[PDB]
């Protein structure tokens, strides 16, 4: 997923 | 076999360094007999047997080979296994390059889509004749002789340079110490699990872990401000001479191929198409969130001036990037009744896990077997055998590697290991993927204890688990997620929306000790909880996704200038001076380049179908889940992106459901  | 399981699971973990170098060398022997064989064929003499399914069968045996080789480097505990399966990486990342810059491999394709009846043929195979051309002339392969060797020579260059941007990421061991009043609000059981210095101090990695549960509930303004610091600067010194390298030869490279920059070559090969049509929706949807994150930040500065005024700290007035996370979480517990720290009780790792493959096991109509006794790269990896509930097909198997440990990788993917694509000999090859996360380990004597964040992100990965083994194409490079990078995280995004199901979640959860489930009133505010501080969070999306257009747009441009830009353009929390988040960009080298719009982009298309297709009918219901297994899984990449999703909506998608899932228009 993205960069939290 | 279809319906067996024994043999179709090649791949070894057991490999030592030499043993990688060696493979290495005779993977590229036997690799090169197969295309310096086609390329010395007469052209009036290639046909679909000697050249297309030639060139077929060694892509099926070359990425399954390859996947043992430059997979060892993200989980292996062996840094001389690791070390080894890089040069491999290095090693082979050139040789594609070299193969797929051979002219006379492309003068011979290019005849057989002009020449031969393309009707005698599957779909799939114009399709792959399609795709093959338009990657040669991607390549310059219709270009002189003297500008191809140019390219060759800086694509070299460029695979270099993203391999080493990653293995410093990978191998970082940068950590802070602090002492026990310095770790102030924070519970003793993340506390009494770190590491003690001889003068009684802790140790705190910056890995997940560590770094996330410090900077949303540290009450002390400045140990979160040493770990923002330090989490900010990791491989400040040498990622940034790599950007500054390897930024200017992608539009160097795209401008000897004909396109103005490097964004506009690759937004060719997705659903956007358009640069110009991906700011038309980035800065589109800035302007319907700008209002809810000003709402945000002036709450959160009242929560910051209050807890200033009520501790004795000096309030200076603003925002900073370390006190984004810590005052969202207080928005989440006043707001939502939303205690993270206490949730985290009823979602052990164990009913976690049952309760996510029962329910695809109903929803995708599936069968799910753990191997006892499994062949792994590391003892805490399990493994899962897929079948079809109905025809009991043995579609694939996945590993499930959930903790971090010195050498992982630090993030959270799933790296597709086998394609369920055709074998020469007419049988079928066993899907297989990984999902690799760093979830908490077991603490105070507890089981693994989940926050609903870390239920989002194992549901997130399982979506590409899913769309690994249920696609079945006939070559390689359709099978798996090969689709297009702004649509692979549409199976992967569209699995979360079943982590905010009043119904789902109960069957996610259970008391680690007395075995009782959430109560209903805290599991109703779970639920409304969706949309809290989402103006911060996608705003940060936002400016990550403009960072991402403006470092392949403008040539001379310095990267941390522009990431600080658009942070206090877009997001109104400035960027700390110092720091270079561009730097620990590990999207910048993992195939993202300039496509990071896609994780907002995908999520327009997977809330028009959770909210038009599923919503309706039942998330449950397994006619929905096998039309939607059918259609957007099982094509993987031997369909289009925008023809898949027509054949599930019946329709073209729109933002109306993803926007009122947002709280907007
Ligand atoms: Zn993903």
């Amino acid at each position: 997923i993205h960069p939290f | 076999s279809s319906y067996t399981v024994a043999g179709r699971n090649v791949l070894r973990w057991d490999l030592s360094p030499e043993q990688i170098k060696t493979r290495t060398e005779e993977l590229i022997v036997q690799t090169k007999q197969v295309y310096d064989a086609v390329g010395m064929l007469g052209i009036e003499e290639v046909t679909y047997e000697n050249c297309l399914q030639a060139l077929a069968d060694v892509e099926v045996k070359y990425i399954v080979e390859r996947t043992m080789l430059d997979f060892p480097q993200h989980v292996s505990s062996d840094k001389e296994v690791r070390a080894a399966s890089t040069e491999a990486d290095k090693r082979l990342s050139r040789f594609d390059i070299e193969m797929s810059m051979r002219g006379d491999i492309f003068e011979r394709i290019v005849h057989l889509q002009e020449t031969c009846d393309l009707g005698k043929i599957k779909p799939e195979a114009r399709r792959y004749l399609e795709k093959s051309i338009k990657m040669g002339k991607r390549n310059g392969l219709h270009l002189p002789e003297q500008v191809q060797n140019e390219i060759k020579s800086m694509k070299k260059r460029m695979s270099e340079l993203c391999i080493d941007f990653n293995k410093n990421l990978n191998e970082d061991d940068t950590f802070l110490v602090f002492s026990k009043a310095e770790l102030g609000a924070l519970p003793d059981d993340f506390i009494d699990s770190l590491e003690k210095t001889d003068d009684d101090k802790y140790k705190i990695t910056l890995k997940y872990p560590h770094y996330f549960p410090v900077m949303k509930k540290c009450c002390i303004p400045e140990t979160r401000r040493r770990m923002e610091m330090a989490f900010n600067t990791r491989c400040k010194e040498e990622n940034t001479i790599i950007l500054q390298q390897l930024l200017p030869l992608r539009t160097k490279v795209a401008k000897l191929l004909g396109y103005s920059t490097h964004a506009d070559f690759v937004l060719e090969m997705n659903t956007a198409k358009s640069t110009s049509r991906v700011t038309a929706f980035l800065d589109d949807l800035s302007q319907k969130l700008k209002p809810l994150g000003e709402a945000e930040r002036e709450f959160i500065l009242n929560l910051k001036k209050k807890e200033c005024k009520d501790r004795g700290f000096e309030y200076d007035g603003k925002i900073n990037a370390w006190d984004l996370y810590y005052y969202m979480t207080q928005t989440e517990e006043l707001k939502y009744s939303i205690d993270q720290e206490f949730l985290k009780e009823y979602f052990p790792i164990e009913v976690v896990t049952e309760g996510l493959l029962n329910t695809y096991q109903e929803l995708l109509g599936l069968s799910f077997e753990q191997m006892t006794d499994a062949h792994v790269w590391n003892k805490s990896v399990t493994l899962y055998t897929v079948k079809d509930k109905a025809t009991g097909e043995v579609l694939g198997q996945f590993y499930l590697d959930l903790y971090p440990r010195e050498g992982k990788y630090n993030h959270a993917a799933c790296f597709g290991l086998q394609p369920g694509c055709l074998l020469p000999d007419g049988s079928r090859m066993m899907a297989v993927a990984a999902l690799v996360v760093n979830f908490s380990q077991p603490v105070a004597g507890r089981p693994s204890l989940l926050r609903h964040d870390e239920v989002r992100t194992y549901f997130h990965e399982f979506g590409h688990v899913m769309h690994q083994i249920c696609a079945q194409t006939d070559f390689a490079r359709f099978s798996g997620t090969n689709v297009e990078t702004d649509f692979v995280e549409v199976p992967s995004q569209m699995l979360e929306n079943w982590v905010w199901d009043v119904d789902s979640l109960r069957r996610l959860s259970k008391h680690y000790k007395d075995g009782s489930p959430i109560a209903d009133d805290l599991l109703e505010k779970l639920v409304a909880s969706r949309l809290v501080n989402t103006g911060l969070l996608t705003l940060r999306q936002i400016v990550l996704s403009k960072v991402d257009q403006s470092l392949h747009t403008n040539t001379s441009l310095d990267a941390a200038s522009e990431y600080a830009k658009y942070c206090s353009e877009i997001l109104g929390v400035a960027a700390t001076p110092g720091t270079n988040m561009p730097a620990t960009f590990g999207h910048l080298a993992g195939g993202y380049d300039g496509q990071y719009y896609g994780y907002l982009w995908s999520e327009v298309f997977s809330m028009d179908m959770f909210y038009s297709c599923f919503k309706k009918e039942g998330i449950m219901n397994p006619e929905v889940g096998m039309k939607y297994r059918n259609l957007i899984l099982k094509p993987g990449g031997s369909l289009d992106g925008m023809d898949m999703l027509h054949n599930f909506l019946k329709r073209e998608p729109n933002q109306k459901a993803f926007l009122m899932s947002r709280g907007l228009h």
